[PDB]
């Protein structure tokens, strides 16, 4: 029946309540307590969502927008999904006076068109002409820093954040290739970019080890399984029908594993690596030969070091082959972090690289991570995506200007429907207002003012509440968020205000 | 004022215990016998009595 | 209930004066039925004579703050207020005891000969 | 629980000050009240609503006699009196917490309140009774939130000139009791006569024979009466009489009280008018008459002038005045938060929560007005640092006088002092 | 929602943190709390009571996640941040009904906690550079008050020096680099605390085997150290991997070295420990896995894999190794200590109760937290209430300078550290409110200085004879978490509890 709609348009307003908050980089976060009991806290919309799991069928519709919006673009996660519901909410009163919910669906797509080609016009191609190589890196970086606590500390921060794209390849960008790991305790200024990897330093105990950490060339090695005697779980029990036979028992992994100790020696690897726990037998020969291995690594660190020198990984450490190795410029460990952490430096095949971060607390470096990250993705759009518009509100506020004027000179009920899916529109730069404590209800109407003199690049300025031009802000974002969300949004609204019936089978 | 030489009394403008003499509070020394010989003869009338049956209510 | 109503009783009704004691003491409300009859003041004496009070324990305190108002009239407040401390420490004696109180009594004559 | 049945009570007294907040100034929330005999009445008044609310409470009633005095005494405030002394209960609910006993609570408003004053005499300006140009645009503004506006001009001189007459030197309290209000159907606003002899409610007698004028009259001329043939007796002996005198006006003529007696009708109005009694006990009362057509008029203007008289009445108590708006409640916690270090033990952290209960007469009436709540009052604090008495109200002629403010922190003092006294209530008849 | 979760949040950490407030300082209430794994033990650690805590609700799980960081970098403050970020919390309530969005509040105290900061480094004094013969004594009375509540207390003069040498020995001078996993705390039963000795080594928890080995080692000729042997290789005959189902060749060689001890995880035979006993060469069996990785660094040798290269000077040297009867115990435990300074320090208590053991363990690991903050910053600053009090002050005084919406929250931020002097007083007896006036009028009209609440009885003010200083890192490291704390709460408007199945 009718009822069904309007039971599915506020279904929608509890899981766009909890979304809201979490829009712009100063907005609150969700708590979420998994069943695994795992709490996980961050501002990025996706995971947050995919969290939810909700058992009603239409508010699965947003968490499908959800990864396709992750995937092909990775920004603007939130922001789609909170424009998506807004034409829900605003759709509502419209449905009680009669009107059939076919038209309101189609005005929604009169609207969508016309927005296409306004996207074209406003987006403007631009690489070389005033600026630079290092002055668009550097520009852009502390927009993402600012209004935050590292912007005093920002002046370093710039400079790390410019190498670490360049590093990689301009064509082909992926934001998880650089790493990112809490250290607790030091400075948060003392941070250095590193282009290998780093490990945990998961050994507390103590009395062994001794060996100078500085290394000329060292050779790196893979190997698949866990070579070691010393085992501190298990352990063996020995019944026979000697005495003196109780010792010989333990001893059948001599041979084999007493040949592999000088086939390293004939190798010369300088580097070591299993991702299972290693006892100290394998620690002992590699004294002397200057050789560094670390134990307990993780799945995903050797997947770097792979493609780190171009090697590969082998079961055994016999059949080995010398296209297997690799070998890097420079290695060195340095007390950084008030410990000891290992690290790769100089490695030209390199195609991952780690940030380190420092700081008092593993909950400030938390928030320095997730800043980090959205400075990454607006540069990993900028490259191959070339058109670049005025993010930030920006645009958003053109969009919706625009569109009163063409409704304006449509004829039918469609006259209502675009007034009010621009009208719909304000919805974005007023929650970033409230989510940084500015008044929504005094700049959206002053900003309205200056909007109208057909300057279309007047944005809203993030740090101290005014009407402003992002384009002095260096406030940016790529032309395929605006394309993506646009037709995201319109097909997930239309198909939930389409149900009429919530069928659940159970069993 | 347990063993000797107290002049000290209770003063509630300061706060603390003070000497009442350079203060100049004094209280009627026939309001002392009369409070201590009523309240004493008071006492009495309630003691004195074992059994209190309840009153006619009006 | 006969030693509670002179005592918890008294206690009770001895209280509503107790911290009306002094310049510097609380104040109280006498309201009646209609609420609109009602007044505020600081005497000892009025709020226990207006106030109804069907403890047949407690009208006979009303008679015997009459004496003082007669032979002097000064002070009728601190004479309750004394006395309604020594029901507390009577009390205390008897529970703890279960004799006849006239043995104390005869006590309070003796250490009241020490005081004047 | 001695102390728990004193908090219900504060609990209690919060919840009529919040319902009278959003009363408070022009622009406030008015108030529904519908009376058990069935009369609805509406208005934002505070004293009007308390009178009709028949508060069964008894600690709430203090704020009825409290405002019926704000209105006696000052005669304007009786909306911020309630909030102001709302604002110490609440700031005495975290006090009790602590374990602070109500005596040091209301002994600490007796010093902050002739503190406040002291302090509030030092900013405000001092005027005298000679300047009859300020007089005349004082009494002015009040009579700007009136239907009459361009008709006010003429009423400004009639209420400043019947006050210096009986105002001399050192008058102190000024009963405006005696200046009656006269209200007769006919006339308009500009035509008023003064008549500072005396002004009666009736007329004469319009049987034959009266005389209804006579000259140097009391051997008695004139009599009042509070037969047809007692009329004819007194005709031939030349004697005036005045019957139906009102029970009500029986007390007025007694305080207040003859060269010319006569009957001097403008139209319709047939009254009798005294002048130069002459009498050395008694002094010299003057009644204003007001003339209007419609019942509304007279009736508005009532209580427009009343309130014209208690600003002036103010002024001839205590001289001085400063610009209303909360302007001075501004700096005055302001100066008290930085004095508070002066002071030692638990009275030292009272100062801190009194400069903080004044700052709420302020907020109210930047919440009434639309305005944010929050942002207006950090502009109070930025602009009163650098000037002094400049925020700007002197420009929009917004005149409060420094009696108003005097009287309504020495009200809330022995309003919220009589609250916190009380431990304990029960059954008394 | 809005109205709903932000009142809520206000009313869920009143009611935990008013709960340790009874037990801070050292005047509080020693809790009983027993581990699941066994151990039993009474001490008035916050990070210990805390971390016991389990419930429900989302607002006050918080408090743990942040402990356990905390407990890393300090560990003893963590009754002094859940308290004074509770009192923002209060502060912050105010703020909301008058119309100030939250997200003000978290921007509020972040410029009024950076404002406090340089006004205690004005007033901050500094050791060295005032009086140098004065640092022994400081770190020596700086544990005394953490161990005046305890029996320790008895003993202290003694065991103040024991806490002094064992955080030097893992510090560096200009690096000032600590990790607690290079202080190790052990103890067993018996005996008392008198005869505790600081070891500059690991316990290794050996008897020597057979009790015919010798219990002491030789230097054998003026030899250079002592030669141990570390080997994942034990001395037994070997096999293939092919089947499942040579004595006075591996020994030889190892006498070749002049090796005394040989070191194995699993446990030997009686045969194979008779080969050893003849050439006075002790056997290890069981060994635990804390028995290397680090501290071999400082003996400055070499590291042989195999009896083939074993020689004289490859072999790691220590000072000696001796086996010393520790009361009735049947154990007969060893203590290796080393003439150079090493990396990693192992504090030895003993105790006649298993309860008593427990309770001087943390407490002393306490103590080693204290001098951990003291050897960080040269700079310390007067506490017991005084830090507080002057930063309250400060902030209280620039609030009416700086204008705007900040200017509330810079108020809120002055009363806020007005909760720990109060706090302590109620706990010492006193007054909260009058000497909370009373510390700032001595702080004003007299002289600028630091005057906190008195912690052990006294008739006056001016605690600063006493020569009672806290670490400036450490009261620096509070303010910071208790603000991120208070800002990291308001940035969640919504609690999200899933259910079971």
């Amino acid at each position: 029946g009718k009822g069904q709609i309007i039971s599915n348009i506020n279904a929608c307003v509890a899981v766009q309540e909890a979304l809201k908050p979490t829009l712009g980089p100063l907005g609150s976060d969700i708590l979420i307590v998994t069943s695994n009991q795992k709490t996980t806290i961050s501002n990025d919309g996706a995971t947050i969502l995919k969290l939810l799991d909700v058992v009603h069928p239409a508010a699965k519709t947003l968490v499908d927008i959800s990864r396709a919006q992750d995937a092909e673009v990775g920004d603007g996660t939130t922001s789609v999904t909170i424009l998506a519901g807004e034409l829900m909410k605003e759709a509502k009163p419209f449905l009680e006076e009669g009107i059939s919910s076919h038209l309101i669906m189609k005005g929604y797509r009169k609207a969508v068109s016309l927005a296409v080609e306004k996207i074209n016009e406003l987006a403007v191609d631009i690489t070389s002409e005033k600026s630079s190589g290092r002055e668009l890196l550097e520009r852009c970086a502390r927009t993402a820093m600012s209004s935050k606590l590292i912007h005093n500390n920002a002046d370093f921060f710039v400079k790390m954040c410019v190498d670490a794209v360049l590093s990689l390849d301009r064509n082909d960008l992926d934001d998880k290739l650089i790493g990112i790991k809490k250290i607790p305790g030091g400075a948060m200024e003392e941070s250095l970019f590193i282009n290998g990897v780093a490990f945990k330093k998961t050994f507390s105990y103590a009395g062994f080890e001794q060996q100078p950490k500085k290394f000329n060339n060292p050779k790196i090695l893979s190997l698949n399984v866990e070579l070691e005697l010393k085992a501190e779980k298990d352990n063996a029990e020995v019944r026979v029908e000697h005495v003196e036979d109780y010792q010989a028992i333990v001893d059948a992994e001599w041979q084999l594993i007493f040949e592999k100790l000088r086939q390293v020696e004939e190798t010369g690897a300088n580097i070591v690596l299993s991702k299972l726990p290693i006892g100290d037998l394998a620690t002992q020969f590699f004294a002397d030969r200057n050789i560094f291995c670390a134990g307990r690594v993780s799945a995903d660190d050797m997947n770097r070091v792979i493609q780190a020198v171009g090697g590969s990984i082998q079961s055994t450490t016999s059949d080995i082959k010398p296209e297997h190795l690799g070998t890097c410029a420079l290695f060195e460990e340095m007390q950084i972090g008030s410990e000891r952490y290992n690290l790769f430096q100089g490695c030209p095949q390199a195609k991952t690289c780690t940030l380190l971060l420092r700081g008092g607390a593993e909950q400030v470096i938390a928030e320095v991570e997730r800043s980090l990250h959205d400075a990454i993705m607006i540069v990993k759009r900028a490259l191959q995506n070339k058109l670049i518009v005025a993010g930030g509100g920006a645009t958003e506020m053109e969009v919706s200007k625009c569109l009163r004027d063409y409704s304006k000179t449509i004829a039918g009920k469609q006259q209502m429907i675009i007034n009010a899916f621009a009208k719909a529109l304000e919805v974005i730069p007023r929650q970033l207002c409230e989510n940084a404590g500015f008044d929504a209800i005094e700049i959206l109407n002053k900003l309205r003012l200056a909007h109208s003199k057909g300057e279309k690049w007047y944005g809203v300025v993030f740090e101290t509440e005014n009407i402003g031009d992002n384009f002095a802000k260096f406030v940016w974002e790529p032309a395929l968020v605006k394309i993506n969300a646009l037709n995201s949004a319109t097909e997930a609204t239309n198909l939930i205000l389409s149900v009429d019936e919530t069928i659940t089978n159970k069993g | 004022i347990y063993n000797g030489i107290s002049t000290s009394g209770l003063d509630l403008n300061n706060g603390t215990i003070a000497d009442m003499r350079q203060l100049g509070i004094v209280e009627s020394y026939k309001l002392k016998r009369a409070v201590v010989s009523s309240a004493s003869e008071a006492a009495e009338v309630l003691l004195r009595v074992d059994n209190i049956i309840r009153a006619r209510p009006r | 209930n006969a030693r509670l109503s002179a005592f918890v009783g008294a206690i009770a009704v001895g209280d509503l004066v107790k911290s009306t004691l002094g310049p510097k003491g609380m104040d109280k409300l006498l309201q009646s039925a209609s609420s609109n009859t009602c007044m505020v003041t600081n005497d000892g004496a009025t709020i226990l004579k207006s106030i109804p009070l069907d403890n047949p324990a407690a009208k006979v305190l009303v008679n015997i703050s009459k004496v003082q108002d007669d032979e002097v009239g000064d002070g009728t407040t601190s004479v309750t207020v004394l006395s309604a401390e020594l029901l507390r420490e009577a009390e205390k004696l008897i529970d703890q005891s279960k004799i006849h109180p006239q043995t104390i009594i005869e006590g309070y004559r003796l250490a009241s000969a020490a005081a004047l | 629980k001695p102390q728990e049945v004193r908090k219900a009570n504060i609990i209690a007294a919060r919840s009529v000050a919040d319902a009278i907040r959003t009363s408070l100034g022009p622009k406030g929330m008015d108030k529904m009240i519908k009376t058990s005999r069935g009369e609805i009445i509406i208005s934002n008044d505070g004293h009007t609503i308390l009178k009709q609310m028949a508060i069964l409470h008894p600690v709430a009633r203090m704020l009825v006699e409290v405002s019926a005095a704000q209105d006696s005494e000052a005669g304007d405030g009786t909306t911020s009196v309630v909030i102001l002394t709302g604002a110490l209960l609440g700031a005495a609910e975290r006090l009790l917490n602590k374990g602070i006993h109500p005596t040091i609570i209301a002994d600490s408003f007796q010093s902050a309140a002739k503190r406040s004053v002291d302090i509030l005499l030092e900013m405000c300006h001092k005027v005298s009774l000679s300047d009859r140009e300020q007089l005349v645009r004082a009494a002015s503004t009040s009579l700007s939130s009136k239907i009459v506006s361009q008709y006010s001009s003429f009423l400004a001189p009639l209420a400043v000139d019947s006050v210096l007459k009986i105002s001399d030197e050192n008058s102190k309290n000024v009963d405006l009791n005696d200046i009656r209000l006269v209200k007769k159907v006919g006339g308009t606003i500009d035509d008023t006569e003064m008549i500072d002899g005396v002004v009666l409610t009736q007329t004469a007698i319009k049987s034959a024979g009266g005389p209804t004028r006579k000259e140097k009259a009391k051997k008695c001329n004139v009599l009042l009466i509070q037969n047809d043939l007692a009329l004819h007796f007194l005709s031939k002996l030349n004697i005036m009489v005045v019957k139906d005198i009102e029970r009500e006006e029986i007390e007025f003529l007694s305080k207040g009280l003859a060269d010319l007696v006569e009957e001097i009708d403008s139209d319709g109005s047939k009254i009798v008018r005294v002048t130069g009694i002459r009498n050395n006990n008694a002094r010299p009362t003057v009644s204003v008459v007001i003339r209007g057509a419609n019942n509304m008029i007279i009736d508005e203007t009532e209580r427009s002038l009343h309130d014209a008289l208690c600003v002036i009445r103010c002024l001839v108590k205590e001289r001085g005045l400063i610009a209303g708006g909360g302007a001075p409640e501004i700096e005055i916690s302001r100066r008290l938060s930085k004095e508070a270090r002066s002071m030692e033990g638990v009275q030292a952290f009272i100062w801190q929560e009194f400069a903080s209960a004044l700052e709420v007469i302020p907020t109210t009436l930047a919440e009434n007005a639309g305005l944010n709540s929050i942002k207006v009052v950090t502009e109070l604090r930025s602009k009163h640092e650098n000037g002094e008495l400049n925020d700007n109200t002197y420009e929009e002629h917004i005149l409060q006088p420094v009696l108003v403010s005097t009287s309504a922190i020495t009200l809330a003092s022995e309003c919220v002092k009589s609250i916190l006294r009380i431990d304990d209530i029960a059954f008394s008849r | 929602h809005g109205l709903e979760a932000k009142k809520s949040h206000i009313l869920a950490a009143r009611s935990v943190a008013s709960i340790i407030k009874t037990s801070l300082g050292p005047r509080g209430l020693d809790k009983i709390l027993i581990s699941p794994d066994g151990e039993i033990t009474i001490t008035n650690d916050g990070a210990t009571i805390l971390s016991q805590m389990e419930l429900d609700n989302e607002i006050a799980k918080l408090l743990v996640q942040l402990s356990k960081s905390q407990d890393d970098e300090i560990g003893d403050g963590t009754t002094g941040v859940v308290v004074l970020a509770s009192a923002l919390l209060d502060q912050a309530l105010e703020l909301i009904q008058k119309g100030i969005h939250p997200i003000k509040i978290a921007n509020g105290f972040d410029e009024a906690a950076k404002l406090a900061i340089s006004k205690l480094e004005e007033t901050c004094d500094d050791i060295s550079a005032s009086n140098d013969e004065l640092f022994r004594d400081f770190l020596l009375r700086a544990a005394k008050t953490s161990l005046g509540s305890k029996i320790v207390s008895k003993d202290h003069d003694r065991f103040a020096e024991m806490a002094v040498e064992a955080v030097i020995n893992v510090m560096d001078k200009d690096r000032k680099d600590v990790d607690f996993d290079l202080i190790k705390m052990q103890g067993r039963v018996g005996g008392s605390i008198s005869d505790s000795k600081l070891i500059n080594g690991v316990i290794l928890d050996k008897d020597f085997s057979h009790p015919q080995m010798p219990k002491c080692v030789l230097p054998k000729e003026g030899s250079d150290g002592v030669k141990l042997a570390i080997l994942t290789c034990p001395f037994e005959p070997p096999k293939p991997k092919t089947k499942h189902k040579k004595f006075k060749e591996m020994i030889d060689d190892v006498k070749k070295a002049g090796a005394d001890v040989v070191i194995c995880q699993w446990g030997f035979d009686d045969e194979a420990n008779h080969l050893l006993l003849q050439n006075d060469l002790p056997a290890v069996r069981w060994v635990g896995g804390q028995e290397l990785e680090h501290i071999a660094i400082s003996t400055n040798g070499r590291i042989v894999p195999r009896f083939q290269d074993l020689s004289k000077d490859k072999l790691g040297t220590c000072s000696r190794i001796y086996e010393q009867e520790f009361g009735t115990t049947k154990d007969r435990m060893l203590i290796i200590e080393q003439s150079k300074e090493t990396k990693t320090v192992t504090c030895f208590v003993r105790g006649s109760n298993k309860m008593i053991v427990d309770e001087a363990e943390r407490a002393l690991h306490d103590s080693l937290c204290v001098v951990r903050n003291l050897v960080k910053d040269s700079r310390v600053v007067y506490g017991g209430g005084a830090a507080e009090v002057t930063m309250s002050l400060a902030v209280s005084e620039e609030a009416d300078k700086q204008r705007g919406i900040d200017q509330y929250a810079f108020r809120g931020f002055a009363q806020a550290l007005d909760t720990i002097p109060m706090t302590l007083a109620e706990n010492s007896g006193l007054d909260p409110i009058g000497t909370l006036s009373t510390l700032k009028s001595k702080q004003l009209k007299e002289k600028i200085s630091n005057i906190g609440v008195d912690c052990l009885g006294y008739g006056s003010n001016d605690m600063k004879e006493l020569f009672v200083v806290d670490p400036f890192i450490g009261k620096k490291q509070q303010i910071l978490l208790a603000t991120q704390l208070c800002r990291m709460i308001l940035k969640i408007d919504n609690v999200i509890i899933s259910g079971k199945d």
